[PDB]
DNA sequence: CTAGTTGATCTCATATCAGGAGAAGGAGCAGAGCGAATAC
C-alpha cells in the first residue's frame, strides 16, 4: 500500500487507482464491527434499509411491527465506540403508522426531506421527514410486496409499486395519479427496480418465474422478457422466456446500470445484459433463498470489482458480480437475514434479518 | 374452527400456519410470507385459535 | 463563510501528452504540447522548436489529437478535457492576431459509469469519420464526424468486454474498424469491431478474437501497406493482420515495461518505443513483396522517463516526460561508442511530482526559497526556485526523493529518498546515495525482482552536495522526516518515520522512529523506538514529537535520557496521513474520513476531538490557514476550506470553500517567494505547478467575485468551457459550484485584455482603480 | 426546412402552409412518435385535423426516421362518407404516397385480400370502414401496420362494441385519434379512447370508475357534502393532469 | 351494363330431534424386510 500512495505522490498511478484499490481492499476485509453498535428499536424482524442516497448519513428502517426508525450513521461523539442513535420513529403511538408490517422504505432521491414506505396494510405512504407526517397514502386493493423510486429521475418521479396483483402500479408523485398499470406479468410482482442509468426503464421479477424491462413511456408493453437460455429452448411466448426457475424475488442494477442481477428462488442469481436481456451465464453457483417475498439485496460502488451482497440464510454472501467468485460469508445474524444496504462512502454495509437486529460491517483495519 | 388465519403484520389471509408441539406444551404460529414468528404455552384442551389468540394479544401488548 | 485566493505561480511543466502535425499551417510542422492545463504550440524548425501559442484550457487534456477531415485546409485539434469536455479546434491567424476558433464543441460526461482503470482513450478513425472515446467500462463513445456537428453530439455503443486495455482504429477498413485488447478471466485477448455509425453499433471484425500476451497492454495501429496492428505486452511484441501473425520476444524488452510509442515513417516501417526506465527502442517492419516479414526491436538508446514522445524531423524526438525534464533528442545514424543512438540537443525544465518541499530564507535575505523533492527514480532531483520571473537551479540525484527538511543549525537539508536495486543487491545507476562525501547504514537491534533501498541524505545548502547518506535497514522504507529539537536538550535532531516493507502484507505491521544527530560531519543514531506501524507523517508538536503511526495518531515526549516516552494517543483514524498543527490544536489529514481539528489539553494530558468533517474526501494534503480556517486537498483535484462552526453539532467541520485546482497537491507550506492579503500557503502538485493561497478581506472577496463573474461574461475560454463548470467542485459521487474561492489566474488575466473589455468588464469605480488592485494582487508572486 | 430537435425534417412546402396551430400539432404528434405512444387529437371540428395528420406523416415519410426506412404500412379508419375526401388531401397535398381504399366501390377490382397484401407489400397508406376492421379483424391485423389512425374514433366510445375490440386488436405503438369530442355521454367513453390509444396509462376500466368516474358524478350535484365536492374536484384534477400529455384538444 | 326502390337483419342508442347402510379415501400405527453402517 506504500507502494500505492507512492504511485499517487509520484504521479504514476491515478488517484483513480489507489481510491477503487483501496475500496475493493476494505470491502475484502468486511467483519464483524469490532466498536459499533446499532440502537434496537424493531419488535420485529427488520425487512428492508435504505440510507440517503445524498450525503449517506441517516437510515431508515421498516420493521416487520409495523414501526418505521431513522437513524443517524455518524459518530457524533469522541470515541472510537458509538451505537447508531435512532433520530425519528413511525411508533405504534404514531397515527400514522402502518397497520402490517413495512416491506419496502425509500428516501426520496435529490432530497433527504421526504422518504416513502411501503407496508402489506395494502399502503404507500409519503412522509415529510421533517414534520414526520404522512404527506401522501396511496391505497392499493392488494398487499404491496415491493416499490422503488427512480434513482435518476429529474424530470418525473414515479413509484413502481409490485403488489400481489400481477399489475405494476406507477404511482405519480406529481399530481396524485395511481391509474397507470402496466400487464403482462401473471402472479404477484415481488421485486421492481428503476435502472440507475435509463431514465425511463423499470425491471419487474413477479412469481411467474419472468423478469420484465419496461419503458413507461412506451404504450406497447415491456421492452424485453429474459430468458435463461437466450434462445437455446425457444417457444412462442406464452409460458416460455422465464427468468428462473422458480419466483424471481430480487432485483439489482449493477452500479453502472449496464447490467442486471436477479435472485430467485430456484437457488440461483444470473446476470443479465440490461440492453437486450441477454444472460451473461455468470455462474455464482448456489444462492440459498426460500424467500415467499422480496429479497432485498444490493451491489457495492466504488470499487476496482464491483461485489453483490446477497441474503444467505443467516449470513450474507459476497460475490464478485462480472466473475460469480464467491469472496466470503459476512456471519453474524442468528436469523434469516432480510435486507443489506451498503454504504458506499466508506464501504460499510447494515443488514437487517428476523432477530430484531441491525448489525454493522466495517472494513477491519 | 379455521386452523389458517390472516397475519397481525402483513395481513395476508390464511397465511399464518400453527404447530402445537404437545410433548413440549408450546404452539408455534408462524407466517408464511412476513416470516414473523410466535411461541406461546399450551395446554391439552388448546387449540390454534388460542394460539392465534396469544399471538394477538402479545403483539397488542407488546404495541403499547 | 471563507474568503481564499489561489494563484498559479509557476504553470504546470509536467507533459502529459504530445502530437505533432500541420494545425497552424498547411506547410508548418507543428508540436502540440499538453502540459496538464496548457497547450503549448510550437512551430518545428530546422532547428529546435519556436513557440507560436500558448492557450490555457478551462480543464485537464486527457485527450489531444489532430485530425484532418475531408475538405479541411489543415489540421483540427480535438481535445477532451478530465472533466469531459469535448472540443474541435482550428488554428486561425490574422496577421499579429492568433486566434483557436472553437469549431465544435459539448460535453460527453455519462451521468453514471464506472470510469475505466486504464484511464479516459480517444481515437480518431484515421480517414476521420468518426472520434471514439473510451471514458467508461462496457461502453464505447462515437461522436460522428461525417455528420458535421456544433454541439458534438455522441452515442454510446455497448461493448460486451468489460475490462477494456488499450484501443485503437485500424488502418486501410472499409468500415471502422476498432481493435482492441481486453481482460476477461480466461486471459487477455485482442478482438475487433467494425463499428456502424448508420445502426449505431458493432459488428463483426475482419479478424476474430486472438488470445495474447498476459500483459498485452498497447496496441499500434500500422498504417495502410502493412495493416492489421501490433501488439506490446511485457516480454514480447506480436503483429496480428487476420492470418499474418508475427511474433518477437526480444530479451532487451524484458527487463522494463514500455508505456509509450510513436510512428516514425508515414508508412509505419519504423516506431520509437519508450520504456518507464527511460529506455528507447526502435520497432523496425521489415516489409516483403506488400505484406510483412519480420519485427526487429533494437535499443537506440536511453532519455527520460518518457510518459510520451513524438517524431518530429530529421531524427529529432520529442520525448515528453511527466517524471523529469522533457527533452530533444537526436537520433544519430551511427553510435556513439557507448551503444547509443540518442544525443540530447535541448532540456525542457519539469518540475516533476513535486512530492515535498520546504520554503528556506537561504543567504539570509528576506527572501524566500522553495526547495523541492522533484522527479522520480531516475530524474528525482532537487529544485530551489527563487524570484529574480522565477529561477530555477536542478540537483540531480538520479533517485526519487520523497521529504525534504531544512536543519538551519547544521546548514544542511534532510532529504529522505528512495533507489531501486535488482538483486544481495546491486544499484541499477550511480545514484546520489551512493556518491555521499561519507555514508553509513543502520544496524538496529529491532528487527530480526527489484527492492526499494532508502537513505536519508544530509545536503550541504550552500554547494547542494551530498555530505552523507545513511541507508536505512533492508527493505524498511522511511515514510516521514522532520529537523526539529525536542524536550529541553538544545541539540536538533532528523527524525525519521519508518515502515518495514513486505511482500506478505498489505499495511506495515512494523516500524520505527529513528533520532539522528548530525554533527562533525557524522550521522549519529541518537535514539530509536520501535512502533507497531508505519509512521505516515510526523511533526514538532510544543516540543514533542506528534507521530502518526497506521490509524493512531500519538505524542511522544523526549525524556532526559534521551529516548522517546508516549504521553497519549489517539486511535479514531482510518489512517492519520497528514499532520499539521498551530498551537495545541492539531490537524489530522486522514485517508478517507478527510479532516480531524484534534485539541491537545496540556492540563490533563490527553487528546480532544475538537471537530470533524464527515464527509468522505480522500485526501492528498492539509494546512491551517488561520486559527479556525483549515485548507485541505482531495485526491480528486479538489481543494476545500473547513470552519470551525460558529451540542454535538459543533463537532462537525463546515466545508466553507471549495474549488476545482485540476492539480494534484502533494504538499502546503506557509511562506512566499517575495520580500492586502493575509497569509501565504505555497503547494506543490504532480504535474509541476506551485500555487499560492491567501486569505481576502470579505468586502474585497466580493469585488474580486463580482471582477470573476464580469471576466467570464468577457473573456472566452477556448473550447467554450465556462469557468465556473471548470472550476466546480468534482468528486465521482458529488458535484457543487465553487465557493470561497477567487481564482487568481482568471483576474490577472484582467491585465491581459484591451481597454473596451475592460470598460466591459468595468461598467458597474473606475477601469484604472481595478488594474491598480490586480496589479497590487500580482504583487504576491 | 423546418427542423426538430432529434432531427424530423418536415418539408418547408408543407409545413409553410399549416397554420400556428396546426404546426403546434406536428409537433405534438412527433413528440408522441419519439415516445412511441399514442393520442387523441380531440381539437373540436373545423380546425382542421386530417391536415396535420398528412403533413405529420408526410414530413416522417420525407425524413426516413427510422424498422422501417421511413413510413411504413398505415390503416386510417374513418366513416365512409369521408373515405374519398382523405384520399384527395394526401394526393393535393403529398402525392407519393400510394394511396388506396377498401371498399366495394374501391379500385381494385380484385380479390379485397389482395388489395390488403399488395398495399402493405408497398407500405402503402390504406383506408377501410369501421365495418371492415371488424368484419376482417382477424385478417387485417397481420401485416405489421406502423400506423392506425381512427378517425372519428368516438365510434370506438363503447367498450364493448365489436368494433373497439377489432380496432384494440392492432399491435403498433402508433394510436392516433381524430374526434371531435374524446367523451360524449360519460367517462365509459374517455377511458375506452385511452385504452386504445394507450393500453396501460389508464388503469383497467374497474379501476377507472372506482376512482374517477363515481367520485366526479357524485361532486357534480348541488346537495354533496363538502368532502365530496373536495374529493371530486382532487379526482378531476389527478385525472387532467395523467391525460395532459396525450389529448391535444384546442 | 347499371343505377334506383324494397325488404330483411343487425347494431346502437336514448333513464332512472326419532335415518340408515354401504362404499371410497385418508390417517395413523404396526410391523416386516432389506439396504447401509458401526463394531466386536
Ligand atoms: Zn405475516
Amino acid at each position: 500500500m506504500l507502494g500505492f500512495l507512492s504511485a499517487r505522490q509520484t504521479g504514476l498511478e491515478d488517484p483513480l487507482r489507489l481510491r477503487r484499490a483501496e475500496s475493493t481492499r476494505r470491502v475484502l476485509g468486511l467483519e464483524l464491527n469490532k466498536d459499533r453498535d446499532v440502537e434496537r428499536i424493531h419488535g420485529g424482524g427488520i425487512n428492508t434499509l435504505d440510507i440517503e442516497p445524498v450525503e449517506g448519513r441517516y437510515m431508515l428502517s421498516g420493521g416487520s411491527d409495523g414501526v418505521i426508525v431513522l437513524y443517524d450513521l455518524e459518530n457524533s461523539s469522541r470515541q472510537s465506540y458509538y451505537t447508531c442513535k435512532a433520530v425519528c420513529s413511525i411508533g405504534r403511538d404514531h397515527p400514522d403508522v402502518h397497520r402490517y408490517s413495512v416491506e419496502t422504505v425509500q428516501w426520496y432521491p435529490h432530497d433527504t426531506g421526504m422518504f416513502t414506505s411501503s407496508s402489506f396494510d395494502k399502503t404507500l405512504k409519503v412522509w415529510d421527514t421533517n414534520t414526520l407526517q404522512t404527506a401522501d397514502v396511496f391505497n392499493f386493493e392488494e398487499t404491496v410486496y415491493s416499490h422503488h423510486m427512480s434513482p435518476v429521475s429529474t424530470k418525473h418521479c414515479l413509484v413502481a409499486v409490485g403488489t400481489r396483483g400481477p399489475k405494476v402500479q406507477l404511482c405519480d408523485l406529481k399530481s396524485g395519479s395511481c391509474s397507470h398499470i402496466l400487464q403482462g406479468h401473471r402472479q404477484e410482482i415481488l421485486a421492481v427496480s428503476w435502472s440507475p442509468r435509463y431514465d425511463y426503464i423499470l425491471a419487474t421479477a413477479s412469481a411467474d418465474s419472468r423478469v420484465k424491462l419496461w419503458d413507461v413511456r412506451r404504450a406497447s408493453g415491456c421492452l424485453i422478457t429474459l430468458d435463461q437460455h437466450n434462445g437455446k429452448k425457444s417457444q412462442a411466448v406464452e409460458s416460455a422466456n422465464t427468468a428462473h426457475n422458480g419466483k424471481v424475488n430480487g432485483l439489482c442494477f449493477t452500479s453502472d446500470g449496464l447490467h442486471l442481477l436477479t435472485v430467485g428462488t430456484d437457488n440461483r442469481m444470473r446476470l443479465w445484459n440490461s440492453s437486450n436481456g441477454e444472460n451473461t451465464l455468470v455462474n455464482y453457483g448456489k444462492v440459498c433463498n426460500n424467500s415467499k417475498k422480496g429479497l432485498k439485496f444490493t451491489v457495492s460502488c466504488g470499487c476496482s470489482s464491483e461485489f453483490v451482497f446477497v441474503p444467505y440464510g443467516s449470513t450474507i454472501a459476497v460475490y464478485t458480480v462480472y466473475s460469480g467468485e464467491q469472496i466470503t460469508m459476512l456471519k453474524g445474524h442468528y436469523k434469516t437475514v432480510d435486507c443489506c444496504v451498503f454504504q458506499s462512502n466508506f464501504q460499510e454495509l447494515y443488514s437487517g434479518s428476523r432477530d430484531c437486529n441491525i448489525l454493522a460491517w466495517v472494513p477491519s483495519l | 374452527l379455521e386452523t389458517q388465519f390472516t397475519c397481525p403484520f402483513c395481513n395476508h389471509e390464511k397465511s399464518c400456519d400453527v404447530k402445537m408441539d404437545r410433548a413440549r406444551n408450546t404452539g408455534v404460529i408462524s407466517c408464511t410470507v412476513c416470516l414473523e414468528e410466535f411461541q406461546t404455552p399450551i395446554t391439552y384442551l388448546s387449540e390454534p385459535v388460542d394460539v392465534y389468540s396469544d399471538w394477538i394479544d402479545a403483539c397488542e401488548a407488546a404495541n403499547q | 463563510m471563507s474568503y481564499n485566493y489561489v494563484v498559479t505561480a509557476q504553470k504546470p511543466t509536467a507533459v502529459n501528452g504530445c502530437v505533432t502535425g500541420h494545425f497552424t499551417s498547411a506547410e508548418d510542422l507543428n508540436l502540440l504540447i499538453a502540459k496538464n492545463t496548457r497547450l503549448e504550440i510550437y512551430v518545428v524548425t530546422a532547428e529546435g522548436l519556436r513557440p507560436v501559442k500558448e492557450v490555457g484550457m478551462y480543464g485537464k487534456i486527457a485527450v489531444m489529437e489532430l485530425f484532418r477531415p475531408k475538405g479541411e485546409s489543415k489540421d483540427l485539434l480535438f481535445i477532451l478535457t478530465a472533466k469531459y469536455n469535448a472540443c474541435i479546434l482550428e488554428y486561425k491567424q490574422s496577421g499579429e492576431s492568433i486566434d483557436i476558433i472553437t469549431r465544435a464543441h459539448g460535453n460527453v460526461q455519462d451521468r453514471i459509469g464506472r470510469p475505466s482503470e486504464t484511464g479516459i482513450i480517444g481515437i480518431i478513425d484515421p480517414e476521420c469519420r468518426m472520434i471514439g472515446l473510451r471514458l467508461y467500462d462496457g461502453l464505447f463513445k462515437v461522436i460522428p464526424l461525417d455528420r458535421d456537428n456544433k454541439e458534438l453530439k455522441a452515442f454510446n455503443i455497448r461493448l460486451e468486454e468489460l475490462h477494456v486495455i488499450d484501443v485503437k482504429f485500424l488502418y486501410g477498413c472499409q468500415a471502422p474498424t476498432i481493435c482492441f485488447v481486453y481482460q476477461d478471466p480466461q486471459g487477455r485477448h485482442v478482438k475487433t469491431y467494425e463499428v456502424s455509425l448508420r445502426e449505431k453499433e458493432f459488428n463483426k471484425g475482419p479478424w476474430k478474437q486472438e488470445n495474447v500476451e498476459a500483459e498485452a497492454s498497447m496496441v499500434i495501429a500500422v498504417p495502410e501497406p502493412f495493416g492489421g496492428a501490433i501488439i506490446i505486452g511485457q516480454e514480447s511484441i506480436t503483429y496480428h493482420n487476420g492470418d499474418k501473425y508475427l511474433a518477437i520476444a526480444p530479451p532487451i524488452i524484458k527487463q522494463s515495461t514500455i508505456v509509450c510509442h510513436n510512428r516514425v515513417d508515414p508508412n509505419g516501417s519504423r516506431y520509437l518505443l519508450g520504456d518507464m526506465e527511460g529506455r528507447l527502442f526502435m520497432l523496425l517492419l521489415e516489409k516483403e513483396e506488400v505484406t510483412l516479414k519480420d519485427l526487429r526491436v533494437e535499443l537506440l538508446g536511453e532519455t527520460s522517463i518518457a510518459e510520451c514522445l513524438t517524431y518530429l524531423d530529421n531524427g529529432v524526438v520529442f520525448v515528453g516526460s511527466r517524471l523529469g525534464d522533457s527533452q530533444l533528442v537526436k537520433l544519430n545514424v551511427d553510435s556513439n561508442e557507448q551503444g547509443s543512438y540518442v544525443v540530447a540537443m535541448e532540456t525542457f525544465t519539469n518540475l516533476g511530482p513535486i512530492v515535498d518541499m520546504c520554503v528556506v530564507d537561504l543567504e539570509r535575505q528576506g527572501q524566500g526559497q522553495l526547495v523541492t523533492c522533484s522527479g522520480a527514480f531516475k530524474e528525482g532531483s532537487l529544485r530551489i526556485i527563487r524570484n529574480g520571473k522565477l529561477h530555477i537551479r536542478t540537483v540531480p540525484l538520479y533517485e526519487s526523493p520523497r521529504k525534504i527538511c531544512y536543519q538551519e543549525v547544521s546548514q544542511c537539508f534532510g532529504v529522505l529518498s528512495s533507489r531501486i536495486e535488482v538483486q544481495g543487491t546491486t544499484a541499477l545507476r550511480p545514484s546520489a546515495s551512493t556518491q555521499a562525501l561519507s555514508s553509513s547504514v543502520s544496524s538496529s537491534k529491532l528487527f530480526s525482482e527489484e527492492v526499494e533501498v532508502h537513505n536519508l541524505l544530509i545536503i550541504d545548502q550552500h554547494t547542494f552536495e551530498v555530505l552523507h547518506a545513511h541507508q536505512f535497514l533492508q527493505n524498511e522504507y522511511a515514510l516521514s522526516l522532520v529537523s526539529c529539537k525536542l524536550g529541553k536538550d538544545p541539540n536538533t535532531y532528523f527524525i525519521v518515520g519508518t515502515a518495514m516493507v513486505y511482500p506478505e502484507e498489505a499495511e506495515p505491521k512494523q516500524g520505527r522512529i529513528v533520532v539522528f544527530q548530525y554533527s562533525d560531519g557524522k550521522l549519529q543514531t541518537v535514539a530509536e523506538k520501535e512502533v507497531k506501524g508505519a509512521v505516515y507523517s510526523m511533526v514538532e508538536f510544543n516540543g514533542k514529537l506528534l507521530a502518526s503511526i497506521n490509524s493512531t495518531v500519538r505524542l511522544y515526549e523526549w525524556t532526559t535520557e534521551k529516548e522517546l516516552r508516549t504521553e497519549c494517543n489517539h486511535y479514531n483514524n482510518i489512517m492519520a496521513l497528514y499532520l499539521k498543527t498551530k498551537g495545541d490544536f492539531i490537524l489530522v489529514g486522514d485517508l478517507m474520513r478527510s479532516v480531524l481539528l484534534l485539541a491537545y489539553k496540556p492540563m490533563e494530558g490527553n487528546f480532544e476531538e475538537i471537530a470533524r468533517d464527515f464527509n468522505p474526501n480522500w485526501m492528498s494534503a492539509v494546512e491551517i490557514l488561520d486559527d479556525d480556517n483549515f485548507l485541505g486537498a482531495e485526491n480528486a483535484f479538489n481543494l476545500f476550506v473547513c470552519q470551525k462552526d460558529s451540542d454535538e453539532e459543533r463537532q462537525h467541520l463546515q466545508e466553507v470553500g471549495l474549488f476545482h485546482l485540476g492539480e494534484f497537491v502533494n504538499v502546503f507550506c506557509h511562506g512566499s517567494l517575495v520580500m492586502p492579503t493575509q497569509g501565504s500557503v505555497l503547494f506543490g502538485t504532480v504535474n509541476g505547478m506551485i500555487g499560492l493561497v491567501t486569505s481576502l478581506s470579505e468586502s474585497w472577496y466580493n469585488l474580486l467575485l463580482d471582477m470573476q463573474n464580469r471576466l467570464n461574461k468577457v473573456i472566452k475560454s477556448v473550447g467554450k468551457i465556462e469557468h465556473s463548470f471548470w472550476r466546480s467542485f468534482h468528486t465521482e459521487r458529488k458535484t457543487e459550484p465553487a465557493t470561497g474561492f477567487i481564482d487568481g489566474d482568471l483576474i490577472e488575466s484582467f491585465l491581459d485584455i484591451s481597454r473596451p473589455k475592460m470598460q466591459e468588464v468595468v461598467a458597474n469605480a473606475t477601469a484604472d482603480d481595478l488594474i491598480k488592485v490586480v496589479e497590487e494582487l500580482t504583487r504576491i508572486h | 426546412d423546418a427542423e426538430f430537435d432529434e432531427g424530423f425534417k418536415v418539408p418547408g412546402f408543407l409545413f409553410k402552409k399549416l397554420f400556428k396551430y396546426q404546426q403546434t400539432g406536428v409537433r405534438w404528434l412527433w413528440e408522441l412518435h419519439c415516445q412511441q405512444a399514442g393520442g387523441i387529437l380531440g381539437d373540436e371540428m373545423g380546425l382542421g385535423k386530417t391536415i396535420q395528420i398528412i403533413a405529420f406523416l408526410a414530413g416522417l415519410s420525407y425524413s426516413k426516421i427510422r424498422r422501417f426506412e421511413g413510413l411504413g404500412p398505415t390503416v386510417i379508419v374513418c366513416p365512409t362518407t369521408v373515405m374519398h375526401q382523405w384520399v384527395k388531401e394526401f394526393h393535393t397535398w403529398w402525392p407519393p404516397f400510394r394511396v388506396a381504399i377498401l371498399h366495394e366501390t374501391g379500385s381494385y377490382t380484385h380479390k379485397k385480400e389482395k388489395l390488403i397484401r399488395d398495399v402493405a407489400h408497398c407500405h402503402g397508406i390504406l383506408i377501410t370502414s369501421y365495418s371492415y376492421i371488424r368484419l376482417m379483424q382477424d385478417d387485417i391485423s397481420r401485416y405489421d401496420w406502423h400506423y392506425v389512425i381512427l378517425d372519428e374514433g368516438h365510434k370506438i366510445r363503447n367498450p364493448n362494441a365489436a368494433v373497439t375490440l377489432a380496432c384494440k386488436q392492432f399491435r403498433t405503438p402508433h394510436r392516433i385519434i381524430l374526434s371531435g369530442s374524446p367523451m360524449q355521454n360519460n367517462l365509459r367513453e374517455l377511458w375506452s379512447l385511452f385504452d386504445f390509444i394507450f393500453p396501460g396509462k389508464l388503469g383497467t376500466l374497474p379501476v377507472f370508475m372506482e376512482q374517477f368516474s363515481v367520485p366526479i358524478t357524485m361532486g357534480g350535484y348541488s346537495n354533496a357534502s363538502p368532502v365530496q365536492v373536495k374529493t371530486a374536484y382532487k379526482c378531476a384534477c389527478v385525472l387532467r393532469d395523467t391525460i395532459n400529455p396525450y389529448l391535444l384538444r384546442r
